[PDB]
RNA sequence: GCCCCGGAGGACUGAGGGGGAGACGGGUUCCGCGGCGCCUGCAUCUGGCCGCGGGUGACUCGGGCCUAAGCGGCGGGUGAAGACCGGGAAGGGGCGUGCCCGCCCGUCGAACGGGGAGCCGGCGGAGACUCCGGCAGGCGCGGGCGGAGACGCGCCCCCCGGCGACGCGCACGGGGACCGCGGCGGGCGGCGCCCCGGCCCGCGAACGCCCCGCAGCCCCCGGACGCCUUGCGCGGAGAGGGGGGCCCGGGGGCGGACCGCGCGUCCCCGGCCGCCCCUGAAAAGCCGGGGGGCCCGCGCGCCGUACCGACCGCACAGGACUCCGGGGUCAGCAGCCUCUAGCGCGGGAGCGAACGCGGCUCAGGGAAGUCGGCAAGCCGGCUCCGUAACCUCGGGAAAAGGAGUGGCUCUGACGGGGUCAGAACUGGAACGGACGCGGGGAUCCCGACUGUUUACUAGAAACACAGCGU
RNA sequence: GCCCGCCGCGGUGCUGACGCGCAGAUCGCUCGUCGGAGCCGGGCAUGGGGGCGAAAGACUCAUCGAACCGCCUGGUAGCUGG
């Protein structure tokens, strides 16, 4: 598992290289699976807003929070 | 020994296997009166060197 | 049967000769289906028992029925 | 302040072994625990390292040598010799 | 002796005391001639003075 | 409490690549983890000192670039004994010949 | 009676010498086609010492002579060697500790060590701690030259029979006292199964002609002949004299 | 209600365990249900006993591979043979024909040595580093630049090297785990008086990226009465000072996903220093140098894996290798008590004779007993005082002999921590209050000394030994 | 190859227990040693008139001043029993 910067975070769904999105609400987690590492990213809920629309619509996304 | 070669393994395999009665119909089949079968052995008074 | 239902795997004994190559194809001809894993191991008694998983799209269910063992 | 009086190093055997051998090991045992000089760094660090072999610690060369000091009287009799003979040779 | 050793080497450095007072002192404690801080703190003002 | 673990490997023959460490787990367990020899890195051909740049890895493991230095005898003289090695070179061909 | 220690020690078994993490045995350079029009030069390596023996031993390389790379040599080293000293082998080569030599270029007066008794055959004589040999004299016309072994002896060798410049290094072993029991089990521990020592009259008349009787005592005489057989050669084998006085010269 | 099971009480083993697990050996003894004919030297409803069903899952753990000490093989050699002994032999490879290179064994020998790579959570009557879920790692297969410098950022053959790869030791230093004290959060117990004073729980892996790492080795300037350790050690073959590079089984931060402070203990690691007539394996495999020629998919076969001191002594107070190791008292892995965990040991009751076996105490005397002080008793921790003859000058030596020692209230010294020193008060005229723990001295004989021995009647004056001599 | 002392390794005295044993050599207390010629495990080597022995004629699978197993062998007995 690795952290990552964001701009990273969309070529690599801009190449179709996540097979999963998993956001988690606490500061946000932001999940991608990868074939080699899970990748992980901690924003504000006022960033991500603008990140999932920006989401592949060929990168299935999922939600979490309790 | 729990470390044990697979050629081992197979004789033991064979004494458990045939360490057995008599079945009561082969009793009544071949009309029996010795009903106990003397090749069978015990654990704590065997000396299997195998 | 709980081995069935969930983990979606059938049990099996075969000859001790055979090795997890020949396992695996010999099921997939014989039973029409996608084998993904097999395990094995020799019982106390000299016997080869395999542990033969399907693939994660056939339901061992419909495979065992079919088959007799429910 | 002097803590013995003859026994020096030998004083690590005790009463044990005689007079004599103790007499002799004094005399041995100070010159192969001795610092000798280097035929070349010319520096006071020479260490035997076992019976025969002897290293500067400023240099690292090694050299050979004897048993429990560093120049024995024969070898150098033999090497004043040895140089007269072949200067000598030359015409 | 650590102690010692941590105070003549503070003064050293701030210039209190100079590089031969220092060695002077310094093979001092080593001869086990102070047998406390106070005691070495002294030395240093009589030595100054 | 009660901290006392069993052994990890095969045998309990505490040899020297038999040596554990514990720890604790996210679940309130002690366990043990197996503590790897660290083998040596290469040494000087002509002085047997370590040489620079190499990290204590064996070789398998480090890219091709992480098993390198940049100089003539790059992995094998420990950059004194090449100055040494260039002087010898230079000047007895300067005492062979032309006097 | 059964058969008796010495009896006991020619069929090998506990009785082979111990030479596990040994360097190997050590020679004299091989005598080849540029060592006999000239010289061979090497470079000392390292300074070792052996298991078992008390001189140390020198590794040397010198070049390959009928093909390409390198080849390593374990000489017994002079008193003086030293790591990255230059030696020379052959015809040509000068006078200096640690170079070899045909004994017959070698003046007389000189100390040598590791000498051929025969030519060729890579060194035998002077081979143990602090020892060397002489040379006495050269006579020109049956090429035969004259030395002096450690015991004092004399005898001719060849001309063409090479040797190493210098005395071995380590002299002086043996003037140290053993102290203990313990400093004899470790000398005899790198070399053979030989310590400690028994004596005959302390064992019984099957175990040794020395054994037995009401008091600890030989009997006969412990002089014994030249031809007597295994089994009956214990004490002094075919003695000149015996007993302890002085007037030798 | 049975010695089985449950609840309550009373005790024991006492972290070198009657605890938790492996190696060897055993071989189904393992598990669930049933049962008492045999066995369980008493009983039984118990059970390692009897009947019937079941049970051990691996790319990552071990075996398979490498070599150790060894053991085999080798044109041949020898002997009546069986067999035993052995380098002097026209001894094989790369490819692509055709060229080129080449001196000559072993896919025998280690389930502790070497070795490419695994962690957490969960599930079952019996299996788990093996199953399931999650997160990784290894080995394969298919779709010429920067720097002043130390240093930083595809292959093939011949040669030169490296890693693998290594002893012992008193100490000193760093990390981890353990262990304590205090706070704060949640839960308990008992409570005649006291109690914010007692007890339990407060958890974070492998792996990836960034930062930080004492010693130690290296670079640049420049040119010296210093730098520095518990100890040492180092410097014109270039110190100190200023600024840098590399290694470092480690730590931190973000991922994976409660908060402080301390004395010790164990384990590993570091730099030194000491020691040897002792100098402390090898190879597979993998890599570098010089010279020459030139992201996405798929897979990982074979064997072991249950349980046990259930093993050997005809069945048994004997014998039987290793790993983990809390608290109090204390110099402590001693003795004594204890938290966790575990709970058999051919059976019970009554009486309180002789005599035995293991223990305790005895007035006055004190070896008169006896072959003989045999046995038993006296002494003993720590601190201070005080110590002879003789001697190989090292010893003798704890010589011999003396005095003090609890509790409580305080004071001083050392840079938060125990120790050391001193004083008042007090108690049958007591204090190493149990436990642990030398009796001493004057002599003669023998062997110098530590060491070895008649397994099962002899431990010595016998053997060995360094030294000396032939 | 120093001294007190734990485990370990050994085996002094009680001529203690036991001696139809817990046991074909054990148990209790006491005692030697405890950084070394020290102790322990696995692998390997030496074979019977032979081995191995810090030497006691010790040890060589409960066997040793010559092991064990089968055969020669129903060995011979001026001697004891019937
Ligand atoms: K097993
Ligand atoms: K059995
Ligand atoms: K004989
Ligand atoms: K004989
Ligand atoms: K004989
Ligand atoms: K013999
Ligand atoms: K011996
Ligand atoms: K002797
Ligand atoms: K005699
Ligand atoms: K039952
Ligand atoms: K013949
Ligand atoms: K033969
Ligand atoms: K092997
Ligand atoms: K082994
Ligand atoms: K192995
Ligand atoms: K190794
Ligand atoms: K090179
Ligand atoms: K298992
Ligand atoms: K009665
Ligand atoms: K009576
Ligand atoms: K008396
Ligand atoms: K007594
Ligand atoms: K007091
Ligand atoms: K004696
Ligand atoms: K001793
Ligand atoms: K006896
Ligand atoms: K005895
Ligand atoms: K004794
Ligand atoms: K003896
Ligand atoms: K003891
Ligand atoms: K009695
Ligand atoms: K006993
Ligand atoms: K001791
Ligand atoms: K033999
Ligand atoms: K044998
Ligand atoms: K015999
Ligand atoms: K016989
Ligand atoms: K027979
Ligand atoms: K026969
Ligand atoms: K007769
Ligand atoms: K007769
Ligand atoms: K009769
Ligand atoms: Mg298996
Ligand atoms: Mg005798
Ligand atoms: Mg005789
Ligand atoms: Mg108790
Ligand atoms: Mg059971
Ligand atoms: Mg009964
Ligand atoms: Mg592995
Ligand atoms: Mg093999
Ligand atoms: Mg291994
Ligand atoms: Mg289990
Ligand atoms: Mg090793
Ligand atoms: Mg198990
Ligand atoms: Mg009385
Ligand atoms: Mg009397
Ligand atoms: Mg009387
Ligand atoms: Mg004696
Ligand atoms: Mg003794
Ligand atoms: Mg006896
Ligand atoms: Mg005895
Ligand atoms: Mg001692
Ligand atoms: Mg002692
Ligand atoms: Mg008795
Ligand atoms: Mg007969
Ligand atoms: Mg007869």
């Amino acid at each position: 598992p690795n952290t990552i910067t964001e701009e990273n975070l969309m070529k690599m769904i801009a190449d179709g290289r996540g097979k999963k999105l998993v956001v988690k609400s606490c500061k946000v987690k932001l999940k991608l699976r990868t074939a080699k590492y899970l990748y992980t990213l901690t924003v504000p809920n006022a960033d991500d807003a603008k990140s999932i629309v920006k989401g592949c619509k060929d990168k299935v996304e999922v939600q979490y929070v309790n | 020994t729990a470390n044990k070669t697979l050629s081992r393994k197979l004789r033991l395999a064979k004494k458990t296997k045939t360490n057995k009665n008599i079945p009561r119909w082969v009793i009544a089949k071949d009309h029996l009166k010795k009903t106990w079968n003397y090749k069978r052995h015990h654990w704590r008074r065997s000396h299997l060197k195998l | 049967t709980t081995q069935i239902e969930k983990n979606n795997t059938i049990v099996f004994i075969v000859d001790r000769r055979a090795s997890k190559p020949e396992i695996r194809k010999a099921f997939e001809t014989v039973f029409e289906t996608k084998v993904a894993r097999v395990n094995t191991l020799i019982t106390p008694l000299g016997l080869k028992k395999a542990f033969i998983r399907l693939a994660p799209d056939v339901q061992a269910m419909d495979v065992a029925s079919k088959m007799g063992l429910a | 302040a002097k803590r013995t009086k003859k026994v020096g190093l030998t004083g690590k055997y005790g009463t044990r072994y005689g007079r004599a051998a103790r007499k002799q090991l004094l005399k041995i045992e100070t010159s192969q625990k001795a610092k000798y000089t280097c035929p070349f760094c010319a520096k006071d660090k020479v260490r035997r390292t076992a019976c025969g072999i002897w290293t500067c610690r400023s240099c690292s060369k090694t050299m050979a040598g004897g048993a429990y000091s560093l120049h024995t009287e024969p070898a150098n009799a033999a090497r004043a010799t040895i140089r007269r003979l072949r200067l000598a040779r030359e015409d | 002796q650590r102690v010692l050793r941590r105070l003549l080497s503070r003064y050293r450095d701030d210039e209190k005391i100079d590089r031969h007072l220092y060695e002077t002192l310094y093979a001092k404690a080593k001869g086990n001639m102070f047998k406390n801080k106070r005691v070495l703190l002294e030395h240093i003002v009589g030595m100054q003075k | 409490a009660d901290c006392r673990v069993t052994c990890r490997f095969h045998s309990t023959y505490r040899t020297r690549s038999k040596i554990v460490r514990y720890k604790r787990t996210p679940g309130n367990r002690l366990t043990s983890l197996r503590v790897k020899k660290l083998p040596n890195a290469p040494h000087c051909a002509e002085t047997g000192k370590q040489i620079h740049g190499i990290p204590r890895v064996i070789p398998q493991h480090l890219t091709r670039q992480q098993r390198k230095v940049s100089r003539p005898y790059g992995g094998k003289l420990c950059g004194s004994a090449l100055r040494a090695h260039i002087l010898e070179s230079f000047l007895n061909e300067e005492n062979q010949a032309l006097r | 009676g059964r058969r008796i220690r010495v009896q006991r020690k020619g069929a090998g078994s506990v009785f082979r010498a111990h030479v596990a993490r040994r360097l190997g045995a050590a020679k004299l350079r091989a005598n080849d086609f540029a060592e006999r029009t000239g010289s061979v030069r090497g470079v000392v390596k390292a300074i070792l010492h052996d298991r078992g023996r008390g001189a140390p031993l020198a590794r040397v390389q010198f070049p390959n002579m009928r093909g390409e790379g390198r080849v390593n040599e374990l000489f017994i080293a002079p008193e003086g060697m030293y790591t990255g000293q230059e030696v020379f082998s052959g015809n040509k080569a000068t006078l200096h500790i640690g170079n070899i030599l045909p004994v017959g270029n070698i003046p007389e007066g000189t100390y040598v060590c590791n000498v051929e008794e025969k030519p060729m055959d890579r060194g035998c004589l002077a081979r143990a701690s602090g020892t060397y040999c002489l040379v006495v004299a050269h006579n020109m016309e049956t090429n035969k030259t004259r030395i002096r072994l450690p015991s004092g002896q004399k005898k001719l060798i060849s001309s063409k029979a090479r040797a190493m410049i210098g005395l071995v290094a380590g002299g002086g072993r043996t003037d140290k006292p053993l102290l203990k029991a313990g400093n004899a089990y470790h000398k005899y521990k790198a070399k053979r199964n030989c310590w400690p020592v028994v004596r005959g009259v302390a064992m019984n008349p099957v175990d040794h002609p020395h054994g037995g009787g009401n008091h600890q005592h030989i009997g006969v005489s412990s002089c014994v002949p030249r031809n007597a057989v295994p089994g009956q050669k214990v004490g002094l084998i075919a003695a000149r004299r015996t007993g302890c006085s002085g007037g030798k010269r």
